[PDB]
């Protein structure tokens, strides 16, 4: 079984979150909100499937994503190493939003493929942790 | 440098307005001299530099700088630190656009199929 609301899936317990927080905060808040509680992990399309039908009441809302817990953890604000001239990516000047380091389930895919966006922007998540 | 190219730091530079994707602007580089590429940008003055450049050659002001991909070898991991194999991320080549405001210069991305215009370097 699974507490309160949370619904039940291959062992685990999830719940869609509606109010949005940034990926940081929304992975504070599933760990602080759910024992050893997470952002979701998608492991296989069937955990998808289940995921993207518990978040279907998001399709109404205005926001294009809800975040899982997928991201990467380096401090440079993108992953090549190299320009196109071999020379090393230092110097960058992205745009407030250009950088995007953290992933999100996508809204015109009624929320089944991954996007990497704005770890700042605000949107609903979903927590996951084992039963 | 050679007639129509800018000097700057021992490079040339200059920028087309004809719009195109990336792999054909870089292509188009390539064929105007010996070690031409869309150019890479390094500091915030050779951002200025080739800003000011382009506010001389394009009405719309955006181009192609050097960065294909900058998803290139990510490393993305999940928080609950369970294994990273299958995923639904599917997003295709993107490539960088410089932008240049009267307020300031930004980069940001866009389908590497685009077309926009473009700015070429190389070391003299
Ligand atoms: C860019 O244009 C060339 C020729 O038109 C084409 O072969 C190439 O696939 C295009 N690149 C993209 C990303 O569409
Ligand atoms: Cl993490």
């Amino acid at each position: 079984d699974c507490p309160s609301d949370w619904t039940a899936y291959d062992q685990h317990c999830y719940l869609a979150i509606g109010e949005p927080q940034n990926w940081y905060e929304a992975e504070r808040f599933c760990t602080e909100q759910a024992k050893d509680g997470h952002l979701v992990s998608i492991q296989s399309r069937e955990e998808g499937n289940f995921v993207a039908q518990l978040v279907s009441g998001f399709m109404h809302r205005s926001e294009i994503y809800v975040w899982i817990g997928l991201r990467d953890r380096r401090e440079e604000q993108q992953c090549n190493p190299e320009w196109n001239d071999g020379s090393k990516i230092i110097y960058v000047n992205w745009k407030e939003g250009e950088s995007k380091m953290c992933q999100g389930l996508t809204k015109w895919t009624n929320f089944h493929d991954w996007n990497n966006i704005n770890c700042e922007d605000l949107y609903p998540f979903v927590c996951k942790f084992s039963a | 440098c050679p007639l129509g190219w800018s000097s700057f730091d021992q490079h040339c530079y200059k920028v087309f307005e004809p719009v195109k994707n990336w792999t054909e602007a870089e292509e188009i580089c390539m064929q105007q001299h010996k070690g031409s590429r869309l150019a890479s940008i390094h500091s915030s003055e050779e951002e200025a530099f080739v800003s000011k450049l382009a506010s001389k050659a394009l009405k719309f002001t955006s181009m192609w700088i050097g960065l294909n991909n900058p998803w290139k070898d990510c490393k993305w991991e999940w928080s609950d630190n369970a294994r990273f194999d299958y995923k639904a991320w599917k997003r295709r080549p993107y490539c960088t656009v410089m932008v240049v405001k009267p307020d300031r210069i930004f980069w940001f991305t866009r389908g590497c199929e685009k077309s926009v215009s473009f700015v070429c370097k190389f070391l003299t």
